[PDB]
C-alpha cells in the first residue's frame, strides 16, 4: 500500500506540477509526504531479512528513483538497509546499478554514506563477490577525477 | 594541500578514511588483481612514510596500516594460519636431534618460540608488481614487499613506542595510546604468524614484553593499557603457547622414532634365539597393533609380569614419561609463561570489570589452555602423522592443492574457481600419497570440505559437481574406513539428491550407491527412513513427465522411467550384497513397493492396464516409429531399461532356498507375492 | 609510431643488440599528467630482454634507439600501448601514455 | 601375523603414538578443579564482580542473546565440566563435616548466579539433545545435589518472575526424543557381530529424572504443585503425564524384550546388560514419581 | 631536481613552501608572474 502511494504521488516532478491538478494548498504538503512515505517505508524495511528479500525482484524500482532531488537522503536510506541485510539483491545487482550510483557520487558530491554503500556491496556475511569488485574498480578507479 | 590540514579539515578526513575502507573492501579476501591495480594508486613509498609519520591522524594512521596488511599479507597469512592446525613431522636427523629440553626429571625452560620445527608449511609465493608488460590463465600472485625491512622497521617502531610510553608523553602519537599501539601491534602479530622474524627478532620481542622473565626498562605486561591492547597480547600469547605445543609433539615423535627402533631391534634378538610352547609363540602371531599394545602395556607394577621387556627400556620409557610430565608443568614471581599468563588474565579481570566480551573469552580460553595442558596435547595428536623423508615434495605438492580449495571455500562461485577446483582435484588424484597413505587423508578432511563446497553450489555447475562425486566415489573405493565414514553422512547425500540429477555424470546419489556396495555391516546398519524416502522419490518420479524433456519437446508420458530406473539400481545395490540376497531390507522394501503400487508404473496398475509383454511390445512399436520416439534419450528403451530394472529388483529380493525348506512363513508369504505380480507366461512371453 | 625526446645526451655508440638485456629506470605518465606507475617508487631498476615480447611495443621501440647513459621522453600512442581495452582499473581505453626512461645498462 | 620388525618405520612409529596415547597419556590422573576454582574465586587489594561472576555473567549473556539455534562452544563445555567437577568431591561428626563442606561448594557457585545460568541454557537449547544440554545437566545436578533449598528457591522465583514457557517446552521435547529398546536393532547387531545401537542415550535420561527428581526432593510443595501447574503463564505442561507416558513406552519395550526370551532356555550378555540398563532406568523413574507424589 | 632560472614580478609573486596549484613544488614560471628557463621548455602560467 505504501509502495502504490510513493508511485502515485511520484508521477508529479514537482509541487508546481503537482498544485496543477491538485491546487496549492494540497501542494505545499507534497514533500513533507513523499518523504514521511519514504522514512516509514525504511523503519518497515529496517532490520527485517524476509522483507528486504522481498526487494530482489523490484530493485530497479528504488535504483531508477535514486535522481530524484527529493529524499534522495530518504531513498538512499532505504536502499543501504536493503543491500546490508539481502544477500540476494547483492547476487542481482547490474553494472547499470553500479554506473547509477557512482553518478549519484558524480551529481550529489564527496556524500560518505554512498562509500559506505559501495563497500557494502562487496562482502556480505563474509562472502565477496568478485564480479562487484571488479565491476566497481573498472567503473571508479581509472577515472582520477 | 599539505595532507596534515585533515586534522582541522574534517570533512575530508572523514572521505579520505572512508575511501581508503573501500580501497580495504574492493581488495578483501583474495583479489590479488584488483591489489595489483591498487598498487599503482597507494604505492610503496607513500605506505612506507606514511608508517613513520608522526603528526598523521589517528583514524588515517588506522587505515593505511589496514591497507598495508590488506594488500600484501592477509593472504598469506590466512593460507598459513589454515596450515598451522596440522603437524606432518618428516623422521630427518634434525627431528632427531630435537629434545624437549635444552642440553645445559626437570631441568630449565626454554625460550618459546626459538628453535628447530621441522613441521612441513609450504612456502609463501609473490610476484613483482609491473603495469608495462604486455598483457596476456593462472591465477595472480600477491604483491612482493621487502619482508626484512618491514620487520626491522616494525621492531624499531616498536620499540620508541614501547620508550615514548614509558615517559608518558602528553602528546601520544596519533593522538591515543590505542592509536600509537595497536597498528604496530597488529603488524608484528601478521609478521609473527608469518614466521618472518628470526630468532634474535624473536628474543628482542620477548625481552620487550617481559625484561625479567624472558632472560638467558619495564614491559607491556605491566603497564595500564587499554582493551584493544589487551586483546593483541592474547593473540601473542596464544601464538607462542601454539609453538610450544609443537615443540611438544615434535619431541614426542622423535622419541616414539627412537623407541620403536629399540623395540624391533629386541624383539629381533628375542624371536631369533626363541627359535632354538602357546605362550611362547603367541606374540609373534598377532597382529602388530596388539604386539605393540602387550609391549606396552607395563605401566602399572602389578602386571610387570608378562612384558618380555628390558629393564632398562622401561627405565627409558618411564624417564621420558616423567619429563613429559615435568615439560606440561604436573608437579610430581613468575618464571614461566604459564605463570605470567595466569597471574597477569587473574590481575587483570580482578583490576576491573571487562566490558569486551571478546577480551574476556581471549582471556579466559588462554587461562584454561595454561591450566589443561596435556588435554591439549592429547586432543592435538590425533592430528599429528610422521611421512617418510621421500615422500616430501608430494606431501608440500598436495597441501599447496588442499590450500587453494580452502581458499575457494569464502569465494562466490565462479567459471574460473570450478576450473581451479577441477584442476586441483585433478592434481590431488594424480598423487600416489593419496593412494599410499589414505589414513592422513582422512585426518586432512578433505571430504568434508568437498561436501560442503558441494551444498554451497546446490544445477548451475554440473562438471564441478560431477568432479566432486567421482573424487567421493574413487574415495570410497580407497579402503573401507572411508566408505564407512562416508556412510555417516548417507542421510545428507539423499536429503539433497532430489529431482535435478542432472543428466550429465556421477550424482550423489551414485555417491550413496557406491557407499554401500560390498559392506554387510553399512547394509544392516541401513536405516528404513532412507529406504522409505527413496521409495516416495521413486513414486513421485512415477507420476509425472520429465521436465527437461518436456522443454526439449518429447512427447509427454505420465512418468519419468530414467528416474525411475536410477532409484531402482540403488535399491538393487541396498538389497543384494555379495551374492546373497538381505532378507531384512528386502522384506522392507518389498512392503514398502506394495503399499505403494503406483510405483510400478502404467503397466502392472491394475484397474486397466496391460501386462508386461503387451508393454514391451507398444514400446516396440514406438521405436519402430521415430515420431513418437524422438522430438540422446529414446523413450522406447528407456521404458524397457525401466520394467528390466524393476524384474531384476523382485528377484533379487526373492526368498532363499535354505528358508524355503525351512518353510519360514515369511518366506513363503513374501514369494507368494511375487509370483502373484509377476506371472510366468508373461515372462516365457518376452523371452520368447 | 613512437617519438623520442633526448633530455639528457648518451654515449651515442653503444646501442642495444639482439639478446642483450637492458636494466633501465623509467616512469610512466598519461597524457593528462597524472602518474600511474614509477620504478624510482621501488627502488628497483626494471630488467627486460630485447625482441621477446616482454613488454609494450612502443616501450621496446623507444628502449631500442637509446644509447647508453641517454635520458629521454617517449609518447606511445593508444593503437600500441595496450590498445583499445587498456588495462583495467589502471589504464583506461585509447589512452597515450609518456615515459621517462633512462637505459642504465646493458647485459 | 608378519613379525613388527619388518613394518616400515613411519608406520609403527604412527602405531606407537596410537598405543602410547591410549595406554599412558588419557589414564594420568590430574585435579586442578578445585585449585583453579579457588584461584578464580579471590579478589585481591557497589563491589564490582570476581572473575568467576564475569564468566557466569558472559555466559547468561551468550545464553540471552536472541537467536535461532545456539552454536557449540567447547569453552562452555570445559568450564561447565569443570565446575561440575569442582562442586561434589563413617561417624556423626565426620558425616556433617562433608555435609557442610558440600554446601560451602555449592554456595560457592549458587551464589553468583550458576542455576539461573543453567535455566536459562536449558530454555537456550530449546529441546535439542547433545553435549551442551548434557553439560547443562549434569552442572544443574552437581549444583543441586542435597536437595539444597536456597537453590530451589532461587530457581522458583526466576521461573514465575520470567514466566517463561522455554523451559518447559524443551523439557516435554526431550522427554518426547528420549529413546527406548528396539529389536529390529538388536537382530541387525547380531547379525552384524556374526559376519565377523540400544538405548545409546540411557545415561541422558537418567540424568535428565535425576534433576527433575532433585527438583522435588525435600517435600517442596510449592515447586510439586508448579511442576503440576504454571498459573501465570499463558500455556501448562503437566511433566508428570509425560513421565508416565516414557514409563508406558518402556514397559512395552521390556514386555516385548521377555517373550523374546521366554522361549529360550539361555540368555546371552548383550540381553542381559539391555535388561539391567534398561531396569536401573525404570528405576530412576519410579523414584522420581515418588519424589512427585511425597508430602504428599 | 627541480632548477629554474628567470625574472619575477615584485607583486604578485609570492610562492609560499608545500602545496599550491597543481603539484606542489612551485617556481619560476608556474603563474603569470615569473617566467623561467630550464634549459629545454619555457615556464609560464604553470605551462611548459
Amino acid at each position: 500500500l505504501v509502495l502504490n502511494c510513493i508511485d502515485r504521488l511520484n508521477v508529479y516532478t514537482t509541487a508546481a506540477h503537482f498544485a496543477e491538478y491538485a491546487g496549492e494548498e494540497a501542494a505545499e504538503s507534497w514533500k513533507e509526504i513523499v518523504n514521511l512515505l519514504y522514512e516509514l517505508l525504511a523503519s518497515l524495511i529496517r532490520g527485517n531479512r524476509a522483507n528486504c528479500a522481498l526487494f530482489s525482484t523490484n530493485l530497479d524500482w528504488v535504483v531508477s528513483k535514486l535522481d530524484r532531488l527529493e529524499a534522495s537522503s530518504g531513498i538512499l536510506e532505504v536502499l543501504y538497509c536493503v543491500l546490508i541485510e539481502s544477500p540476494e539483491v547483492l547476487n542481482i545487482i547490474q553494472e547499470n546499478h553500479i554506473k547509477s550510483i557512482i553518478s549519484l557520487l558524480d551529481k550529489h558530491g564527496r556524500n560518505h554514506k554512498v562509500l559506505d554503500v559501495l563497500c557494502s556491496l562487496c562482502v556480505c556475511n563474509g562472502v565477496a563477490v568478485r564480479s562487484n569488485q571488479d565491476l566497481i574498480t573498472e567503473n571508479l578507479l581509472p577515472g582520477r577525477e | 594541500m599539505d595532507i596534515l590540514e585533515l586534522s582541522e579539515r574534517l570533512d575530508l578526513q572523514r572521505f579520505h578514511s572512508h575511501t581508503l575502507r573501500l580501497y580495504r573492501a574492493v581488495c578483501a579476501l583474495g583479489n590479488n588483481r584488483v591489489a595489483h591495480a591498487l598498487c599503482s594508486h597507494v604505492d610503496q613509498a607513500q605506505l612506507l612514510h606514511a608508517l613513520e609519520d608522526a603528526h598523521l591522524p589517528g583514524p588515517l594512521r588506522a587505515g593505511y596500516y589496514d591497507l598495508l596488511i590488506s594488500i600484501h599479507l592477509e593472504s598469506a597469512c590466512r593460507s598459513r594460519r589454515s596450515m598451522l592446525s596440522e603437524y606432518i613431522v618428516p623422521l630427518t636427523p634434525e627431528t632427531r636431534a630435537i629434545t624437549l629440553f635444552p642440553p645445559g626429571n626437570a631441568r630449565r625452560h626454554g625460550l618459546p618460540g626459538v628453535g628447530v620445527t621441522t613441521s612441513l608449511r609450504p612456502p609463501h609465493h609473490f610476484s613483482p608488481p609491473c603495469f608495462v608488460a604486455a598483457l596476456p590463465a593462472p591465477a595472480r600472485l600477491s604483491p612482493a614487499i621487502p619482508l626484512e625491512a618491514l620487520r626491522d622497521k616494525a621492531l624499531r617502531m616498536l620499540g620508541e613506542a614501547v620508550r615514548d610510553g614509558g615517559q608518558h608523553a602528553r602528546d601520544p602519537v596519533g593522538g591515543s595510546v590505542e592509536f600509537q599501539f595497536v597498528p604496530v601491534l597488529k603488524l608484528v602479530s601478521t609478521l609473527l604468524v608469518m614466521g618472518i622474524f628470526g630468532d634474535e627478532d624473536v628474543k628482542q620481542i620477548l625481552k620487550m614484553i617481559e625484561p625479567e622473565v624472558f632472560t638467558e626498562e619495564e614491559g607491556l605486561l605491566q603497564m595500564k593499557l587499554p582493551e584493544s591492547v589487551k586483546l593483541q597480547m592474547c593473540n601473542l600469547l596464544e601464538y607462542f603457547c601454539d609453538q610450544e605445543l609443537q615443540h611438544r609433539v615434535e619431541s614426542l615423535a622423535a622419541f616414539a622414532e627412537r623407541y620403536v627402533d629399540k623395540l624391533q631391534a629386541n624383539q629381533r634378538s628375542r624371536y631369533a634365539l626363541l627359535m632354538r610352547t602357546a605362550r611362547r609363540t603367541r606374540e609373534f602371531r598377532s597382529p602388530p597393533q596388539e604386539q605393540i599394545n602387550m609391549l606396552l602395556h607395563f605401566k602399572d607394577e602389578a602386571d610387570e609380569e608378562d612384558c618380555p621387556l628390558p629393564e632398562d627400556i622401561r627405565q627409558d620409557l618411564q624417564d621420558f614419561h616423567q619429563d613429559l610430565l615435568a615439560h606440561c608443568g604436573i608437579q610430581l614471581k613468575p618464571q614461566s609463561l604459564q605463570e605470567l599468563v595466569s597471574h597477569m588474565v587473574v590481575r587483570w579481570a580482578q583490576e576491573d570489570y571487562v566490558q569486551s566480551p571478546e577480551l574476556v573469552r581471549a582471556m579466559f580460553s588462554l587461562l584454561h589452555r595454561q591450566y589443561d595442558g596435556l588435554g591439549e596435547l592429547l586432543r592435538a595428536l590425533p592430528r599429528a602423522y610422521t611421512i617418510s623423508p621421500s615422500s616430501v615434495e608430494d606431501t608440500m605438492s598436495l597441501l599447496e592443492c588442499l590450500g587453494q580449495i580452502r581458499s575457494l571455500l569464502i569465494v562466490q562461485m565462479g567459471p574460473q574457481e570450478e576450473n581451479l577446483m577441477i584442476q586441483s582435484i585433478g592434481n590431488i588424484m594424480n598423487n600416489k600419497v593419496f593412494y599410499q597413505h589414505p589414513n592422513l587423508m582422512r585426518a586432512l578432511g578433505m571430504h568434508e570440505t568437498v561436501m560442503e563446497v558441494m551444498v554451497n553450489v546446490l544445477i548451475r555447475f554440473p562438471k564441478m559437481v560431477t568432479s566432486c562425486c567421482r573424487f567421493l566415489c574413487y574415495f570410497c573405493r580407497i579402503s573401507r574406513q572411508n566408505q564407512r565414514s562416508m556412510f555417516d553422512h548417507l542421510s545428507y547425500l539423499l536429503e539433497n539428491s532430489g529431482i535435478g540429477l542432472g543428466m550429465q555424470g556421477s550424482t550423489p546419489l551414485d555417491v550413496a550407491a557406491a557407499s554401500v556396495i560390498d559392506n554387510n555391516e553399512l547394509a544392516l546398519a541401513l536405516q528404513e527412513q532412507d529406504l522409505e524416502k527413496v521409495v516416495s522419490y521413486l513414486a513421485g518420479c512415477g507420476l509425472q513427465s520429465c521436465p527437461m524433456l518436456l522443454a526439449k519437446g518429447y512427447p509427454d508420458i505420465g512418468w519419468n522411467p530414467c528416474g525411475g530406473e536410477r532409484y531402482l539400481d540403488f535399491l538393487r545395490f541396498a538389497v543384494f550384497v555379495n551374492g546373497e540376497s538381505v532378507e531384512e531390507n528386502a522384506n522392507v522394501v518389498v512392503r514398502l513397493l506394495i503399499r505403494k503400487p503406483e510405483c510400478f508404473g502404467p503397466a502392472l496398475r491394475g484397474e486397466g492396464g496391460s501386462g508386461l509383454l503387451a508393454a514391451i511390445e507398444e514400446a516396440i512399436r514406438i521405436s519402430e516409429d521415430p515420431a513418437r520416439d524422438g522430438p540422446r534419450v529414446h523413450l522406447g528403451h528407456a521404458i524397457m531399461s525401466f520394467y528390466a530394472a524393476l524384474i531384476d529388483l523382485l528377484g533379487r529380493c526373492a526368498p532363499e532356498m535354505h528358508l524355503i525348506q525351512a518353510g519360514k512363513g515369511e518366506a513363503l508369504r513374501i514369494r507368494a507375492i511375487l509370483r502373484s505380480l509377476v506371472p510366468l507366461d508373461d515372462l516365457v512371453g518376452i523371452i520368447s | 609510431g613512437v617519438e623520442i625526446e633526448t633530455i639528457s645526451p648518451g654515449d651515442g655508440r653503444t646501442f642495444p643488440k639482439k639478446g642483450q638485456t637492458c636494466v633501465v629506470h623509467y616512469t610512466g605518465m598519461l597524457q593528462n599528467g597524472k602518474k600511474f606507475d614509477s620504478s624510482r617508487d621501488r627502488n628497483k631498476p626494471f630488467k627486460f630482454r630485447i625482441g621477446k615480447q616482454e613488454v609494450i611495443k612502443g616501450f621496446e621501440e623507444g628502449a631500442a634507439q637509446m644509447s647508453l647513459g641517454q635520458r629521454a621522453k617517449l609518447t606511445c600512442t593508444p593503437d600500441v600501448a595496450y590498445g583499445a581495452t587498456g588495462h583495467p582499473g589502471v589504464i583506461p581505453p585509447n589512452a597515450t601514455l609518456i615515459f621517462d626512461v633512462e637505459l642504465l645498462n646493458l647485459e | 601375523m608378519t613379525p613388527l620388525y619388518n613394518l616400515p618405520t613411519h608406520r609403527a612409529c604412527n602405531m606407537f603414538l596410537e598405543s602410547y596415547k591410549a595406554a599412558w597419556i588419557l589414564t594420568e590422573d590430574h585435579s586442578f578443579e578445585d585449585r583453579m576454582i579457588d584461584d578464580l574465586s579471590k579478589a585481591g587489594e557497589e563491589k564490582k564482580p570476581d572473575p568467576l561472576h564475569q564468566l557466569v555473567l558472559h555466559f547468561s549473556r551468550t545464553a540471552l542473546t536472541e537467536k535461532s539455534k545456539l552454536d557449540e562452544d567447547y569453552l562452555y563445555m570445559a568450564y561447565a565440566d569443570i565446575m561440575a567437577k569442582s562442586c561434589h568431591l563413617v561417624s556423626f561428626e565426620e558425616k556433617e563435616m562433608e555435609k557442610q563442606r558440600l554446601l560451602y561448594q555449592q554456595s560457592r557457585l549458587h551464589t553468583r548466579g550458576a542455576a539461573e545460568m543453567v535455566l536459562q541454557m536449558i530454555s537456550a537449547c530449546k529441546g535439542e539433545t547433545g553435549a551442551m544440554v548434557s553439560s547443562t545437566l549434569k552442572l544443574g545436578i552437581s549444583i543441586l545435589n542435597g536437595g539444597n533449598a536456597e537453590v530451589q528457591q532461587k530457581m522458583l522465583d526466576y521461573l514465575k518472575d520470567k514466566k517463561e514457557v522455554g523451559f518447559f517446552q524443551s523439557i516435554q521435547a526431550l522427554m518426547q526424543t528420549c529413546s527406548v529398546l528396539d529389536l529390529n536393532a538388536f537382530e541387525r547387531q547380531n547379525k552384524a557381530e556374526g559376519l565377523g545401537k540400544v538405548m545409546a542415550d540411557d545415561e541422558f535420561t537418567q540424568d535428565l529424572f535425576r534433576f527433575l527428581q532433585l527438583l522435588c526432593e525435600g517435600h517442596n510443595n510449592d515447586f510439586q504443585n508448579y511442576l503440576r501447574t504454571q498459573t501465570g503463564n499463558t500455556t501448562t505442561i503437566n511433566i508428570i503425564i509425560c513421565t508416565v507416558d516414557y514409563l508406558l513406552r518402556l514397559q512395552e519395550s521390556i514386555s516385548d524384550f521377555y517373550w523374546y526370551y521366554s522361549g529360550k532356555d539361555v540368555i546371552e550378555e548383550q540381553g542381559k546388560r539391555n535388561f539391567s540398563k534398561a531396569m536401573s532406568v525404570a528405576k530412576q523413574v519410579f523414584n522420581s514419581l515418588t519424589e512427585y507424589i511425597q508430602g504428599p | 631536481t627541480h632548477l629554474r632560472v628567470g625574472w619575477a614580478l615584485t607583486e604578485g609573486y609570492s610562492p609560499y613552501p608545500g602545496g599550491g596549484e597543481g603539484w606542489g613544488g612551485n617556481g619560476v614560471g608556474d603563474d603569470l608572474y615569473s617566467y623561467g628557463f630550464d634549459g629545454l621548455h619555457l615556464w609560464t602560467g604553470h605551462v611548459a
